[PDB]
RNA sequence: AGGAGUUGAAGCUUGGUUCAAAGAACGUAUCAAG
């Protein structure tokens, strides 16, 4: 009977939704050596360059590709910088930034399709037979969030942790952790309820741990580490959380599913396949945390 | 003797509605939004608003379940929206209209365009290969000034009919308006509701703004 | 009045019969998908092709002149490009276009820039999808 | 004397009128809009305007509701729109005309066709399966310069006749003109309204032009 | 002057009788839509078929030559396309079209491309609609 | 509607000729399906804002957009030699400079349809 | 130092409803009858 619930998505790890906006080595990005990044708007940048020596400054910077690293801003007296939409901090340890999805007002939010995809991945831990006419997802009403303040965004380094952590040249503009994101979700009780959602998220997280990530934490594992079950109301929002987060087929044994997706992804591609996959954390500093990526905490409240 | 229900629909979320005959570029948006094709500036069809209002009223009246054909709704719904059964055709006392965007000047104050391309995909859960799409979605905080002509038939039912109309205004607050609304779109807010006469003067019209614009 | 496919002609008394023969060519010897399996084209792909034509058809049957305009024939060229692209998407669409010779018809329309040639081409596409759904 | 009621009908919404008499495609419009077939310019039939105006005016007169045949209206409506009852037959004082689309150059100045296609659907209430339809519909902001001939037969009744005519136009401003009106189309308005003589001069022509020019 | 349907030919002495036999054969053995109950074609679909015929019939009756013009035959072939389309959509339409044999009639109209053949077809369909309303009407 | 020898009609034919010229006697490693799509995505990101405008001329911000995608494809050409041969054998930068010296909306739609036809006919062969 | 690859997929393309209603159906004049 349209059981509306207020979902407060506590961002336990870095949450990234992307939205189709790639930021290149020096293309709208302004990264300085004080461990923060500023970013600019294309219109005011282009008219600020076309007001002063149009063909000259275009041919100078086009000559200076690819080595730019925003010190033409310093040498040319262009230290005058009104081109700050918002400032973002960078977590390092060569640049290609992916930014978070923002609405037309330039103030970020998580769209409701993302959260429905996450809960659909959490609910579908029955057999993978649920097609595009399943009646249970036509009665789940999830909205977007309110506009998150721009100070809760942080640029991270994507690190891979298979045997030992090594970085990959890919920055994505995630959320800083313990950040509360507020959704409003409603559904028909004839198909799913609070109990089904908490049990599905609990089941998905516990199989995610005991079939792949506890195996990460004990197998091919050393002291490079220096969280279950807490309640457990934990889901993975699509921040590059991994292959096994997005799929569902760690149902219903550890072995045959691992060799199945082993063949399936890493046979047809270039690198050689066998056990096991690689884990993707992020990192912040001098001691490091190696805090893991895509995870979040989910709370359900009556109205 | 008609009444005009002036109002304003305030967008909280995207509200992608409609099918266009626009040719879609392949690196661009597919299935764009419906527009008022003179300027082709964004449009809310009257048929969409009528369909959602009739659906949400026909759920709350006949409380809960709904599996019947639209001519077999309750008497309030048929006398408010119309009928096509052979014995008793009811001429609709409501008359919806296509609602064009009104606050484009308010949007040019904020210096944003009137609509936005939203990026979505679909992850096939077997091999985790995606399948992208773009949808053209109106921005939030856009107003839509509308007016619905109430055709007064008899004053014994006008109070009940505006109570049902405010009920359907309330019910559409908690449900989408059109398009991919189960996934976060179409959240509307009926703000600054009012009613007025066309010609002449309804003597009990001060009670009608109390049961509607409140 | 006239629209060539190969050395074999289709005209405006006749498009239903070549739509018969074209679809009955798609059946009885269907596409092979680089496997031992069988595969025929789905409804949504060919009817996206139909909606691609009918974005132009609604502005041609509404008009008067015996020669197509430049906006209309520009969108005809766009239909040919979209045919090439969604041919490049899937091989089953490529062999559907190659057997039910659609590039030949759309190039015939682009050569003879008359109103009735495109209207015949629209008849032929609608008849293609009619005999797809009939079987 | 005869008088000519000159004016124009401006569209605020779609106004889909009519049925061809044309073949249909199987991915295109069903129920296309009616056209003047020599020019393929969209047309308002005079029958539609006369019927809607007569229904609204004989709904206002006969205060409340009308349920009778056209021959059983009051003498104002019978004398204004003709009659065919057996002995008390009355020739129509008004002669309507087929109204072609009149501002095609000002539609082409904004670089758009004279008509649009408006995508619709309906969902089955028990199976949620959609059922799309496409209706051809005139674009909003299309102007229709019309003229209606009036037959000045009794000079002491022309005041009440033009009062009733302005009443009928002011009612038809708050109602659709044809087709899918309750679902957001057909809303028109009346502009440039005046009356001129056919040949000669009517003595109190200013009292008729003032009662229509307000 | 004599239109072929199956193994028995129909002309301007039998089309009312043939259409009466066809309609009264549609009753006493109706169509089943792969569920428990029977289902026959409704008024609106066969009025769609009759409207499709009448869109050419309104033009043919004001023509001069005994052989039809090419735009008439274009519209007849497109009627054949439309009937083949609408029958493939709903199987209750396919049953009515095959049993009250329509496609064979319109093909043999297209073979003998004469005016009298199309008039014979049009009066055949008109009689078919007439007898459908005559037997078991729901008005 | 001229726009440097390629009309509103023969844009797909020119792109088909260009891709067929690419396909036999190619550069050395042929061009992949990701950079050319990146070009497509940047030009259609400009195209969405362009086609939802109202008038038949271009704003200042739109000329900023075509100028900045010119310097973006200058950067991307400066990355790889194969995309240099791609943009050289195309009249791409010529089309951008003609959009600079023409500043008409229909020319931008023609160029967008040209690069869409480049994507399409690269995919077709 | 970033490379590739998915750029939309599937479904419905109108459904049902009245499908010409009420009037006049020749009136007169020579002819004739008176």
């Amino acid at each position: 009977m349209k059981k509306t619930y207020r979902v407060t998505l506590t961002a336990l790890g870095p949450i990234f939704i992307g939205g189709g906006e790639k930021l290149k080595k020096y293309e709208y990005i302004f990264d300085k050596q004080k461990k923060v990044a500023h970013m600019i708007d294309h219109t005011k940048f282009t008219k600020y360059l076309l007001e002063k020596n149009l063909l000259d400054d275009f041919t100078s910077r086009v000559n200076s590709h690819f080595d730019l690293y925003d010190y033409l801003v310093n040498k040319k007296g262009i230290v005058f910088m009104p081109l700050v939409k918002y400032s973002v901090p960078v977590a390092q340890f060569m640049n290609d930034l992916n930014t978070f999805v923002k609405d037309a007002f330039g103030r970020p939010y998580i769209p409701g399709s993302s959260l429905k995809g996450a809960l659909r991945t959490a609910i579908l831990n029955d057999l993978k037979e649920d097609t595009k006419e399943n009646e249970v997802f036509a009665h789940l009403q999830v909205s977007d969030s309110e506009t998150i303040d721009l100070e809760n965004l942080k640029v991270y380094q994507k690190v891979d942790y298979s045997k030992t952590a090594k970085p990959l040249p890919l920055y994505r503009e995630c959320l800083k952790p313990n950040t509360e994101i507020t959704f409003t979700v409603s559904f028909d009780d004839e198909y799913l309820t609070l109990k089904k959602i908490q049990n599905a998220l609990h089941k998905t997280y516990q199989h995610y741990y005991i079939k792949w990530l506890k195996g990460g934490k004990v197998g091919e594992t050393l002291i490079k580490g220096v969280p279950s079950q807490n309640q457990g109301e934990i889901i993975y929002i699509g921040g590059g959380a991994g292959f096994v987060s997005k799929t569902l087929h760690y149902k219903s044994k550890n072995r045959d599913q691992a060799r199945n997706d082993s063949f399936d992804i890493l046979k047809q591609l270039f690198r050689t396949t066998y056990s096991k996959m690689r884990s993707v954390p992020d990192n912040v500093p001098t001691g490091k945390h190696y805090l893991e990526m895509g995870k979040a905490r989910i709370k359900l409240e009556e109205l | 003797m008609k009444l005009v229900i002036e109002g304003t629909i305030v967008l909280k979320t995207g509200m992608h509605i409609g099918g266009s005959s626009d040719f879609s570029a392949i690196g661009a948006v597919a299935s764009p939004v419906v527009r008022d094709t003179l300027t082709r500036l964004p449009l809310i069809p009257g048929s969409s608003l009528k369909g959602k209002m009739r659906y949400l009223l026909a759920k709350e009246l006949n409380n809960g379940i709904l599996l019947n054909e639209p001519n077999n709704d309750q008497d309030e719904i048929l006398r408010l929206f119309g009928s096509s059964e052979k014995d008793k055709i009811r001429r609709a006392r409501l008359k919806f209209n296509d609602i064009k965007l009104s606050n484009l000047a308010e949007l040019e104050t904020f210096n944003v365009s009137s609509t936005e391309v939203k990026f979505e995909n679909t992850i096939n859960r077997k091999t985790a290969v995606a399948n992208p799409r773009q949808i053209e979605r109106v921005i939030a905080g856009s107003k839509f000034d509308f007016e619905i002509f109430y055709n007064l038939d008899d004053i014994k039912e006008v109070e009940k009919d505006f109570e049902n109309i405010k009920q359907g205004f309330d019910l559409l607050e908690f449900d989408y308006l059109g398009g991919h609304g189960t996934r976060g779109s179409g959240r509307i807010a009926f703000e600054n509701l009012s009613v007025i006469t066309a010609v002449g003067n309804f003597e009990k019209i001060n009670t009608l703004n109390e049961i509607l614009g409140a | 009045t006239e629209l060539k496919i190969g050395n074999e002609k289709v005209n405006s008394t006749n498009f239903g019969d070549f739509a018969e023969k074209a679809i009955r060519g798609i059946n009885h010897k269907p596409f092979v998908n680089s496997k031992g399996g069988e595969q025929k084209i789905t409804t949504s792909k060919i009817r996206g092709i139909l909606e691609l034509v009918n974005k132009v058809y609604n502005r041609v049957i509404n008009t008067n002149d015996v020669e197509l305009s430049e906006n209309i024939l520009a969108d005809i060229a766009y239909i040919k490009v979209k045919i090439a692209y969604e041919s490049g998407r899937e091989p089953v669409v490529k062999d559907f276009i190659q057997r039910t010779a659609f590039t030949a018809a759309i190039t015939d329309v682009m050569n003879q820039r008359t109103r009735e040639s495109f209207l015949l081409f629209a008849r032929y596409v609608e008849s293609l999808i009619a005999y797809f759904k009939f079987y």
